[PDB]
């Protein structure tokens, strides 16, 4: 064939991938963190823009750390030899290289490090996108007027 | 050339290449969410993709997410501490390739 | 407006 | 549509935007030198910007480098701890356009 | 005139900018560091690849943490209004979030601070680069084979 | 090969 040079990813495999959406809205009482209002309209509207993309949409909602944790291995275990690529959008109260279970924090590399190279084989060479609506930290951005 | 670190003879790749961080806000910040519409990032994320994924590479689709970010949104409170901010998203990528949605 |  | 948080009177810019990170290695990693050739991020930086900055966009240059990285190098030691060992630099952009050096 | 996008930055200033590089190769005894072989070749490399961008290079090496942050907050009080673009070169020791001078530890953030876009006001909308070859911690990467 |  002719030339051939590699630059981006190959995403015509049969399928694009699971999209995994994890909408912590309610948090236990018990952790004082606030609902989330305006949470779910977020989740709807990345359901639709990855169905459009040709994701394998899935949605969670309310997950204890546990059950992310769980999730997360779980997933990390399918098979995805014929998948494109992997998102991942979380959804929840957070701090820095934190996310927020319903009852308690959740460090991102834990999640994160069920689908390093050498941990999912099935995606080693593929993207895999995480996507984090959550604070990283307490600073507030005064802006500049341009 | 030749060296002790090149030109291995079993091919390996690092255990994070490959991933892709879309941060909502630049580290150590607080993200904000309005409570009706959803969180600014996400709402500005979905409008790109929905107007760009089968069009742009997407790194040059979340950087058109932080502008949008950026510019189109400030914060309201009645609290002045919390009143008038701002957001940058923060895009983290360990990738090797373009990637493109569409092919 | 809320923060996360 | 209106609301709270957009269409500001005065156009504001978040302070942190417009700030690119190239990291040479991912956050928490060791980044690697070779004491005779130089670092693996900067040999492979000044390598992709002489080839591709007339012709691509950096964040696609940042990307051909963390190729350049996670693919040709591999750590040598005659430490075991530290022998074989890979790298994949990181790109945290909060840029809000697109950067071509060329014009 | 016809339809504008505004999807660059404009790179046509009668300047590109200063590119400074910070080459710091051998710390003082009592930090305990060692001598980091090998950045000369990467500070000469970089100081042709940047002049040949028509980058204003500018060299210093082994400098003290003060050092350090009074180079950059001189730089940051330039007038750089004819000037694309900033870019900074860090070639050090380092931690997560830290450089180091010859003598001890900076904050990345005390450097990038100075060209916020309310503190560097001729750089405001136009592109900051920090290019930093330092180590993040101690994690080592296996691997995985392909 | 060396770290920093």
């Amino acid at each position: 064939s002719g030339i051939s040079l590699d630059n981006s990813y190959k995403m015509d495999y049969p399928e694009m991938g699971l999209c995994i959406i994890i909408n912590n809205k309610n948090f236990h009482k018990s952790t004082g963190m606030t609902s989330r209002s305006g949470t779910d309209v977020d989740a709807a509207n990345l359901r639709e823009t990855f169905r459009n993309l040709k994701y394998e949409v899935r949605n969670k909602n309310d997950l204890t750390r546990e059950e992310i944790v769980e999730l997360m291995r779980d997933v990390s275990k399918e098979d995805h030899s014929k998948r494109s690529s992997f998102v991942c959008v979380l959804l929840s109260h957070g701090e820095e290289g934190i996310i927020f279970g319903t009852n308690g924090p959740v460090d991102l590399k834990k999640i994160t490090n069920f689908f390093r190279g050498d941990r999912c084989r099935s995606l080693t060479g593929k993207p895999k996108l995480f996507i984090i609506q959550a604070c990283r930290g307490t600073e507030l951005d005064c802006g500049i007027e341009t | 050339a030749s060296g002790v670190d090149d030109d291995m003879a079993c091919h390996k790749i690092p255990v994070e290449a490959d991933f892709l961080y879309a941060y909502s806000t630049a580290p150590g910040y607080y993200s904000w969410r309005n409570s009706k519409d959803g969180s600014w990032f996400i709402q500005s994320l979905c409008a790109m993709l929905k107007q760009y994924a089968d069009k742009l590479e997407f790194m040059h689709i979340l950087t058109r997410v932080n502008r949008k970010v950026a510019t189109e949104f400030e914060s309201f409170s009645f609290d002045a501490t919390f009143h008038a901010k701002k957001q940058i998203p923060c895009i983290v990528s360990m990738l090797t390739k373009e990637l493109y949605f569409y092919h | 407006d809320e923060v996360d």
